[PDB]
């Protein structure tokens, strides 16, 4: 997996791989590795695909009850310590889970990495899976917080392809949000060989 | 069983809790015990009701607890339940401090007791305990204090007060010749002796201690007879003058 | 070993009509020294007190949950405690935890009510008794400590004969090892006064 | 049971026109020791089914124990409904898949034969909870001794008489007994009809050793 | 296990303990609370040999929520002390300071689950649950034995609520709330249509709970008469 | 040390259509180096539009399928009405992660119609993870058939290629020839193939065969 | 004294008679079922000008296509609600749907003869309240009565509270089965008015309409102004 | 007097007026009515309307594919008794893969419903029910009551006027083994209709009908599905 | 792996602590707080296992505002610091032990500066100085030849950055920049973060 987040001018931009492995085996070429929990409000998945799918799932749950309990949505810092929670009652228990919960509030953009052993982190960048190290080298060169919507579009879309390009469990399509003021977008969803193919292309 | 169930925690028309109210009843008949509070320490005076003359007076008193390095207590009541509760006091002031390694604050452990008196009031279908305290101490926060608790598990901080039997005539006494701020433990025992001679005099009948600050520890000390003695007839002079 | 994580000394020592007890002050962890004003001997009563060598944690849980019981029952009996009695206090409590115990091995020295004869004993990890007559060592150098002992304790020995020995047999002995040390604290435990000394030792 | 103690080898099964024939010799080994030889490890369920057992016998006489009172009990309410030998195969199963998933198995791999409203049943379950059911079955080291001499005879001709089904069992016994060195000559029959189950022995196959003198 | 049920319908479908807890409520002191603009004001009415800090009715419950109450002050304490837990548990679960709608919510729930489980006896207390939000609003709420909860511009609970609530309806004007000193003027005059009588604490949107000085007091009641 | 599982082998397969959904596999069970039975088919009828083929430890697939035949009767009588494939799908998920620290060893393909009555696959693993899929391999032949599903099926590394939607005929006729070449290479895949179809009118079951050996 | 769970010679426990008394006390409510939607309205009865009227919440929402009206007390509807609320993402959670309006009802339903005294783990008394439930699913809009005896029906129009005889009376006069969402929320508006001692307002009673494709909404001062204004 | 209170107390007459007072729920419940032929055990229940503006109450619920049933009495009681009943079944299925006899599920309720019958603050159910079922010894019906007393029955009616249509049951119980389906769910609503007022008749809004048999497993007919049989009806 | 430092001086205690937020070989955060404010007067420095951290430093911060709002006063430095044992000692033999290393820095009004040394099996030590991590090798040495008891806190500031300076010369871990933060009679006061 890679997944990748960065906060910016326009928003927070959130990409991940689609690639799902058993051993060497490619189990499935696409899979969602993106929750939309509400128009506001996103989590990434990495590590242990049942970990992910259930632990999140039960984060929207208790979300979708905190908004029928006060009217209001859960904010960012909320729904990640809730997660963390969740992972700090099994912790040795063996799950796997990274995730990046991404989301925007009454206090602007939120972005925070939460991992199995109960990790909360509130950054305006982070990288998760397999292949963030190849995701960190090609986001982190051309970042700038200044970034035109299209210009971050380009540097998520990179920084995924490239960690495809290396990392052997990562591949497929990247699937692609920006996070803005009035809720997310989904980006696009464009297949990693092709873009990959593109760049070569033009050399 | 609901036919035999007493229904000791359930509120009465006008929102009285009657097992609480009978609980009073008991500690009027229970034997006066008076606190004043000094600037130089504080005192507890309290009437014996064990004054029979074949009594072997093995305990270095009969109301008077030590609970702590720094307090101690008196108590009017059922005396079995007094024990139940002084023993939990002292089971609460070392739970703080082997947790905090410093001595449980004066006011801290009052609440405490009165946590669970409470509980008897709200829950459990048990009667309460028949005791109500008078709590002498000395702490970091608030130093020299006294404090009075009820069957109800309701309390109040002191300058004076008074309970048992006669404790209404007591706290009238104490409200007349109670000098705010200008008492020391010297004119405060002369004060207790005064109002336990009315509200009852040997120091067989009588059973005082003092809680003191010497060289940076505090020091708890029941009074001897004959100390008791040279205060009532200090007492017994000046009257007959 | 889980006894040489911390490392550290103790020993108790009878006199005539006093009774000595001793410890070193390193606090470490493994090879790397953290303080070197580690207590390890506390006050029991006006002439009773405990030593405990061992792991660091267990030394001041026991010591902390010995002073709560300790507390209690002094407050139920309006009594000071009888040396005997704190042994036996102390060997329920390690007891309790039999199969799972606390890492330290006490080291009790005090002074009978009867204001005189002289008290000591030392306990196993699980609470086991043992009184003895002359001296009683724990720690990670009790080879070193009982030969130091051996050689160096007489019968009746003046408080100032007691002092010279204990000092030179704590001394001599945590120059050998190598997790105790930073310095040497002695009290002697007379009817009348207590004498607590620090001793000028190795700082290596 | 972790670790077995007395074992049974081989129970064999073979349904024909009519009912079904089970069979399993009367041994009880402590590894290679052949400590008991005459223990039956054959039970009649009901009038409609019967079971075979390998592996621990102290865990088969319990199970033994628990069948034969489920029965007992059933027969009090004399209701006209009785459990049928699909029934007792499937109680079984859900009865030792239960205690391999509570990591305390009952040691056994067991057969189920019977025959209800003209049909023939033979059902295998093992301590694990692997239930099925076949044309025939042979559990243990049969399955690669009997088992293919029962289905070679069952791929020319499918429905067996009663018979010849009891011919082809006394056949796979006479080859468990050469080459399984966990066996023994002396064996049960069990067969179940129209008429109710029906338990044979002790019976042993004649032996031939000529291949000594070649 | 104490398995009685206290609390029970009568034929008229009323919960008789929970009026007879209610009837408690109305025996205490009167306790007066006014929601402002820039602040939130809570009033108490008030022996001469006793330590008023030990008696104090006016509770801070976390940084941003204080209360006030009316009835068994034993109840009352055990009420104040699980609210105080459960304004730390909330911060310890989502990272977020409570709400002052959320405490009172919990404080409702806990009088609410007193009228309808076994052994237990309801709490004889109202209470009143001001406090600035962590967006600046300002809240007032009140809460019941029964369980039941509402936000108010104003209220008042014990010995004399219904005429200090008719005094307040009358009362509770913009005008009076335009200065921090006017709320403060209307919260002692409500209280001295009761009534060294009164105790007085005002929060300030992000200061702390501010539990004013008897001569600070009096430099109000001076000005009151004069008006 | 005593093992709760042991591997039986069995391939299993399903194809989202249209209007339609094929669930199959093979009829092989065994253990190590033998053959339990011959017949025994890894298709399960839910509901009369949802079938599921289930593979793995043998113990494991008939609690699992015991457990969701009791819990669709569960919810039938809780909301008067039958699950929907989606909502099996959903429950399954739940069902298996209940058992994340001692799981099922079964691999799950649910095969049915969606609520616009269009072809719905859903594939799980051990332990609740699971997608919709257009198509899917599972069981001891997973790897071999997987590929295939991928290019025929899929249009998979074909450039200048119609994309025509698989009709029931041609999709059935994928089945037959994938589960010829699973027997042909896989121990465990042989027999028999059972194959689902399930449509608006309801599930037809097909059985063709493979080699006995 | 009897116990709570006592049979009165007609066959009907006590403590559940007492508690549809309790309901006669609460303020009035009415749903109105029409195949363009349901309405729900209730009076708020407010007691002072100091009291927060938007602090009074009788109508919510308990998922998007589902909302409830409630009388009786207050406090002990509060429970229910957080159960049926709990109870909607738990079937969203297990089965990714959502609950019918008749499986919400029957959910809240289950925990109605839930309590007593000995042998119990922990409700000492029923509940004191009685709800309508109004929302939409596949069967079209659907409005749930629920009574303290845990009886469930479904209803066209539906009154609960101190003057539920007159309105249901109002109800039964003026309803059609072909009637609109908008001649719905007058005849409840009208019949609220009839039945409330103070005048009724925008800041005075509470409006809610669930229709399909619009989901569950809650009525602004603004909206219940131009509602009252016809 | 003294003797009403709790179903622990023996009135000194050797009743216990507790489940007496709950068999007066059952007969308070509305009318329905169960009846068997030699392949079919037909369930016909009379639902009543809250008010002209509220539905017709199920009086008619499932607990398998070879069992049904229709309550009179606490309708909270009956839904408790209806999930034992559904999960007994599922037991027995999950456990043995067979449908669970009738008769062996009755004795499990009362087995079940005599236990709060024994014990101080506890209380019997409130529900009556009528059981129609199919197994290995053909079709059933049975009913149990508040007092945990079970009977096998030929044909039988509960409820509110319900000795009106005993007495139809009780007259025409010999044409029911040899009766059709048609016919015999006809008898249950000749039944149904005799404990109905003079003014009043069956209608497709106040029945409801369950049938279970030979090769029908449990169906519940209720409004324009119940019209096939009304349409045979003919007098009184 | 982490880095905690404590300098007591004769009325005040400076402490810091290193920024690096990181997870396998990549530094995720550059401008990570290691301290927990407990009190006015007390701050919390924590090290450790991934989550134990911030899951058992802040347990003790809301009990220890518990304990502020229950009685109306704060716990004193030694108090804070006995009652973080109490709890971290009895996880020990739990099922649940705590992977924690931390330094208690506070200023009581009675006693001064106060400066402990926790231990992850809970020992609980007085220090005049202390450090944490593999980063104390090389500098408690440093510490050792220039503290002296009535160093100001111009001068101990000093002192720090030569160990700081000390981990950039010899240290393999890339420990950046740091959290420095003083605690004297008018509370905790954030100075310049050392950066380098
Ligand atoms: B990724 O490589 O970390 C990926 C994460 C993933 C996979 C599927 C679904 C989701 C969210 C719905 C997330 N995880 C895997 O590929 C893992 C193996 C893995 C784990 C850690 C590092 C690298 C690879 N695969 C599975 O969990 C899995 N594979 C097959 C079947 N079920 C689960």
């Amino acid at each position: 997996t890679t997944t990748l987040a960065f906060k910016f001018q326009h928003g927070v931009i959130a990409a991940v791989d689609s690639r799902a492995s058993a051993g060497s085996y490619i189990s499935a070429l696409r899979v969602n590795k993106v929750i939309e929990i509400n128009p506001y409000l996103l989590g990434t998945m990495s590590g242990c695909a049942a970990d992910c799918q259930y632990w999140e799932r039960l984060l929207a749950k208790e979300c979708r009850l905190y908004y029928l309990r006060n009217g209001e949505r859960i904010s960012v810092s909320a729904a990640s310590k809730l997660l963390s929670n969740m992972m700090c009652q099994y912790r040795g228990m063996g799950l796997s889970m990274g995730s990046m919960i991404c989301g925007w509030d009454k206090k602007g953009p939120g972005l925070y990495y939460v991992d199995e052993h109960g990790t909360r982190l509130s950054g305006n960048m982070f990288s998760t899976g397999s292949g963030n190290t190849y995701a960190y080298g090609v986001m982190d060169s051309g970042y700038r917080p200044n970034l035109s919507p299209e210009e971050a579009y380009d540097l998520g879309r990179r920084a995924i392809a490239y960690a495809t390009h290396r990392d052997s469990y990562s591949g497929g399509v990247v699937n692609m949000y920006h996070m803005k003021e009035d809720g997310w977008v989904k980006v696009e969803s464009t297949d990693v060989s092709d873009l990959l193919h593109q760049y070569r292309e033009a050399n | 069983s609901r036919r035999y169930d007493s229904r000791t925690t359930i509120f009465s028309p006008e929102g009285r809790l009657y097992q609480v109210e009978y609980a009073m009843e008991a500690i009027g008949h229970a034997g006066t015990c008076l606190g004043i509070l000094a600037n130089d320490g504080v005192l507890l005076a309290a009437e014996r009701r064990n004054i029979h003359k074949l009594l072997d007076e093995v305990f270095f008193s009969e109301k008077i607890y030590k609970l702590n390095e720094d307090m101690a207590c008196s108590v009017a009541g059922i005396t079995s339940d007094a024990n139940v509760l002084t023993n939990e006091l002292r089971l609460i002031a070392q739970r703080y401090l082997l947790q905090y390694q410093e001595p449980i604050p004066c006011e801290q452990l009052v609440t405490a007791l009165c946590d669970i008196k409470q509980a008897y009031t709200q829950f459990g279908g048990k009667r309460p305990f028949g005791v109500s305290l008078l709590y002498i101490g000395w702490d970091k926060h608030y130093g020299f204090q006294l404090y009075q608790s009820d069957p109800s598990g309701n309390y109040g901080g002191w300058k004076a007060t008074c309970i048992g039997n006669n404790s209404a005539a007591a706290v009238s006494m104490l409200k007349q010749d109670y000098k705010e701020g200008e008492m020391t433990l010297k004119s405060a025992l002369a004060l207790a002796i005064k109002v336990l001679n009315k509200t009852m005099l040997s120091a067989e009948k009588v059973e005082i201690a003092t809680l003191t600050r010497e060289n940076g520890k505090t020091v708890i000390r029941v009074l001897k007879q004959k100390e008791v003695e040279q205060l009532i007839k200090k007492h017994e002079e000046e009257e007959a003058k | 070993s889980i006894m040489s994580y911390n490392g550290g000394a103790v020993m108790a020592m009878k006199g005539k009509n006093c009774v000595a007890i001793a410890a070193d002050r390193r606090f470490g962890i493994q090879a790397q020294m953290v303080t070197t004003d580690f207590q390890k001997i506390f006050p029991m009563g006006d002439r009773l007190y405990i030593g405990l060598a061992g792991l660091a944690t267990d030394v001041q849980t026991v010591a902390q949950r010995l002073k709560f019981r300790l507390n209690l029952y002094e407050l139920k009996e309006g009594r000071q405690i009888k040396p005997y009695t704190l042994m036996s206090m102390v060997a329920n409590l390690l007891y309790e935890k039999r199969f799972g115990p606390y890492y330290t091995e006490p080291v009790i020295a005090g002074l009978d009510p009867k204001t005189f004869k002289p008290f000591i004993c030392s306990l196993d990890l699980i609470g086991c008794p043992m009184v003895t007559d002359d001296f009683v060592v724990s720690g990670t150098c009790a080879e070193q400590m009982y030969g130091m002992c051996e050689s160096l304790w007489e019968p009746n020995m003046d408080p100032d004969h007691l002092f010279e020995t204990i000092s030179q047999a704590m001394l001599n002995a945590v120059d050998r090892d190598a997790v105790s040390g930073m310095g040497v604290i002695v009290h002697i435990i007379e009817k009348d006064k207590i004498t607590t000394r620090t001793l000028k030792a190795r700082m290596d | 049971t972790q670790n077995p103690m007395v074992t049974g080898t081989s129970v064999l099964g073979v349904k024909f026109e009519g009912g079904v024939v089970i069979a399993a010799d009367m041994l009880g080994s402590y590894g290679s020791l052949a400590r008991f030889r005459n223990i039956s490890r054959i039970m009649r369920v009901n009038n409609s089914t019967m079971l075979g057992a390998s592996g621990d016998y102290a865990d088969f006489q319990y199970l033994k124990q628990v069948l034969g009172q489920m029965v007992i009990d059933e027969e009090l309410l004399g209701d006209g409904h009785s459990y049928s030998p699909r029934a007792i195969h499937s109680w079984l199963t859900r009865a030792m898949y239960s205690r391999r998933s509570k990591m305390n198995p009952l040691w056994n791999t067991m057969v189920i034969g019977g025959y209800a409203d003209g049909e023939s049943f033979l059902g295998y379950v093992d301590m694990l909870g692997v239930a099925y059911e076949a044309p025939s079955l042979a559990t243990g080291y049969g399955a690669y001794l009997a088992q293919p001499l029962l289905r070679e005879v069952l791929e020319k001709q499918p429905v067996l008489s009663q018979t010849e089904a009891r011919d082809l069992v006394e056949r796979c016994m006479r080859v468990l007994y050469y080459r399984d060195a966990r066996s023994y000559n002396r064996f049960q029959i069990a067969t179940v009809t129209e008429k109710g189950v029906e338990i044979e022995g002790p019976l042993s196959t004649e032996t031939n050793w000529d291949i000594a003198h070649m | 296990s104490y398995d009685r049920a206290i609390t029970v319908f009568s034929p008229d479908g009323h919960l008789f303990q929970v009026e007879y807890a209610q009837e408690a409520v109305k025996k205490g002191s009167t306790a007066v609370g006014v929601r402002g603009r820039d602040i939130v004001v809570l009033g108490v009415e008030k022996a001469k040999l006793q330590d008023e800090r030990t008696v104090r009715k006016i509770c801070a419950l976390d940084d941003n929520v204080c209360m006030a109450f009316a009835g068994l002050t034993a109840d009352a304490r055990i009420v104040i002390n699980r609210a105080r837990v459960e304004c730390q548990s909330h911060r310890l679960t989502v990272e977020d300071p409570v709400t002052v709608e959320y405490i009172t919510r919990y404080i409702a729930s806990l009088k609410q689950r007193y009228t309808q489980s076994n052994g237990r006896r309801p709490f004889g207390i109202s209470a009143l649950i001001v406090g600035f939000d962590f967006d600046g609003t300002p809240r007032l709420y009140q809460t019941d034995p029964s369980g039941t909860y509402h936000a108010w511009k104003a209220n008042a609970i014990g010995r004399g609520a219904k005429s200090v609530r008719e005094f307040l309806e009358k009362n509770y004007t913009d005008e009076a709330i335009e200065t921090d000193d006017l709320t403060i003027k209307l919260v002692i005059k409500a209280l001295l249509e009761v009534v060294k009588n009164i105790e007085l604490a005002v929060m300030r949107r992000d200061q702390s709970l501010k539990i004013l000085n008897p001569e600070e007091i009096e430099k109000y009641v001076a000005e009151i008469e004069k008006e | 040390r005593f093992s709760p599982y042991v591997f039986n082998g069995g391939t299993i397969l399903a194809i989202a259509g249209e209007d339609f959904a094929i669930v199959a596999s093979d009829t092989r069970l065994s253990e190590g180096f033998s053959i339990h039975t011959r017949d025994s088919p890894k298709c399960y009828k839910l509901t009369d539009k949802t079938v599921i083929g289930c593979s793995g430890f043998h113990g494991d697939c008939l609690t699992l399928t015991k457990i969701i035949e009791a819990r669709l009767k569960m919810y039938k009588h809780s909301n008067n009405k039958a699950m929907t494939t989606g909502a099996i799908a959903a429950m399954l998920s739940t069902i298996l992660y209940s058992r994340r620290f001692f799981p099922y060893y079964v691999y799950n393909i649910i095969g049915g119609l969606d609520e616009e009555g269009k072809g719905a696959v859903y594939s799980f693993d051990p332990v609740g993870s699971y997608q919709r899929d257009s198509f899917k391999a599972g069981g001891s032949a997973s790897a071999m058939l997987q590929p295939l599903l991928d290019n025929q099926v899929g249009f998979k590394n074909m450039q200048n290629v119609e994309h025509v939607p698989l009709s029931l005929d041609r999709a059935m006729r994928l089945v037959k020839d994938v589960f010829i070449s699973a027997a042909e290479r896989d121990v465990y895949t042989g027999d028999a193939l059972r194959i689902c179809i399930v449509t608006k009118e309801g599930i037809r079951e097909e059985t063709v065969s493979l080699r006995k050996d | 004294d009897r116990g709570v769970n006592t049979f009165s010679p007609e066959g009907r426990l006590f403590q559940v008679e007492y508690a549809i008394e309790a309901i006669k006390l609460g303020s009035t409510a009415i749903g109105i079922q029409t195949s363009e939607g349901v309405c729900l309205a209730v009076e708020k009865r407010i007691t002072s000008p100091l009291m927060e009227p938007s602090s009074i919440e009788k109508i919510v929402e308990i998922d998007a296509h589902i909302g409830c009206a409630m009388s009786g007390l207050i406090a002990d509807a509060k429970t229910l609600i957080d159960k049926a609320r709990v109870e909607t993402q738990n079937h969203w959670f297990t089965y990714n749907e959502t609950m019918t309006v008749e499986s919400v009802t029957q959910a809240v339903s289950n925990l109605a003869l839930q309590f007593g005294e000995e042998d119990a783990d922990a409700m000492s008394r029923p509940f004191g309240v009685a709800l309508l439930f109004g929302g939409v699913d596949e069967k079209g809009p659907q409005l749930f009565h629920m009574d303290p005896s845990g009886t469930f029906v479904q209803c066209d129009a539906r009154a609960i509270g101190s003057a539920s005889e007159g309105a249901q009376s109002s109800l039964q006069e003026v309803y059609h089965k072909s009637m609109t969402l908008k001649e719905a929320i007058k005849s409840s508006l009208i019949i609220l008015k009839q039945v409330m001692e103070e005048k009724l307002n925008a800041t005075n009673i509470e409006l809610a309409t669930v229709q399909p494709g619009q989901n569950f909404h809650m009525f602004t001062k603004e909206e219940l102004e131009e509602v009252i204004k016809d | 007097n003294q003797y009403d209170n709790d179903v622990t107390v023996w009135s000194p007459q050797g009743r216990i007026h507790q489940i007496e007072y709950a068999m007066e729920a059952v007969k308070q419940g509305s009318a329905t009515v169960g009846l068997k032929s030699k392949t079919h055990a037909v369930l016909v229940a009379l639902k009543r309307a809250q008010s002209e503006l509220a539905a017709h109450q199920k009086k008619i619920l499932h607990v398998d594919n070879h069992i049904g049933i229709s309550i009179a009495g606490l309708t909270a009681d009956a839904r408790l008794l209806c999930n034992f009943m559904r999960q007994e079944c599922l037991d027995s299925r999950f456990v043995f893969d067979r449908p669970l006899p009738v008769s062996r599920l009755v004795s499990l309720i009362g087995s079940k419903t005599q236990i709060p019958t024994q014990r101080y603050g506890r209380r019997p159910y409130g529900v009556g029910l009528l059981i129609a079922g199919y197994d290995d010894m053909g079709p059933h019906i049975f009913q149990t009551c508040p007092s945990a007393n079970y009977f096998d029955c030929r044909a039988m009616s509960i409820g509110a006027r319900s000795q009106s249509a005993r007495t139809y049951l009780e007259r025409h119980m010999s044409e029911f083994m040899e009766c059709n389906l048609n016919e015999l769910v006809k008898h249950g609503l000749r039944a149904l209709r005799e404990t109905l007022p003079a003014e009043q008749d069956l209608t497709t809004k106040n029945v409801s009908i369950g049938i279970v048999g030979k090769d029908l497993e449990f169906t519940i007919y209720d409004d324009d599905d119940v019209s096939p049989f009304l349409e045979g009806l003919e007098e009184r | 792996m982490e880095y905690l430092i404590g300098i007591q001086g004769p009325d005040y205690v400076l402490v810091a602590s290193d920024r690096v937020a990181a997870s396998n070989i990549v530094q995720m955060k550059d401008d990570h707080d290691k301290m927990f404010k407990m009190s006015e007067k007390i701050l919390l420095l924590c090290v450790g296992e991934a989550g134990d951290t911030v899951q058992f430093a802040e347990y003790i911060q809301k009990n220890v505002q518990l304990y502020k709002m229950r009685n109306g006063y704060e716990l004193s430095p030694t108090a804070a610091a006995n009652f973080t044992r109490r709890n971290l000692a009895d996880c020990l033999r739990s099922r649940t032990p705590y992977h924690v290393n931390l330094l208690l820095a506070g200023y009581d009004e009675h006693e001064g500066p106060a400066l402990y040394y926790m231990d992850y099996l809970a020992a609980l030590a007085k220090a005049p100085f202390a450090a944490h991590g593999y980063g104390a090798f090389l500098t408690l040495s440093i510490l050792d030849r220039y503290y002296t008891p009535t160093i100001s806190r111009e001068r101990a500031v000093e002192l720090l950055r030569k160990c700081l300076e000390e981990l950039q010369k010899r240290f393999i871990l890339n420990l950046p920049t740091f959290s420095v933060r003083i605690i004297d009679k008018n509370g905790i006061h954030d100075l310049d973060n050392i950066s380098f």
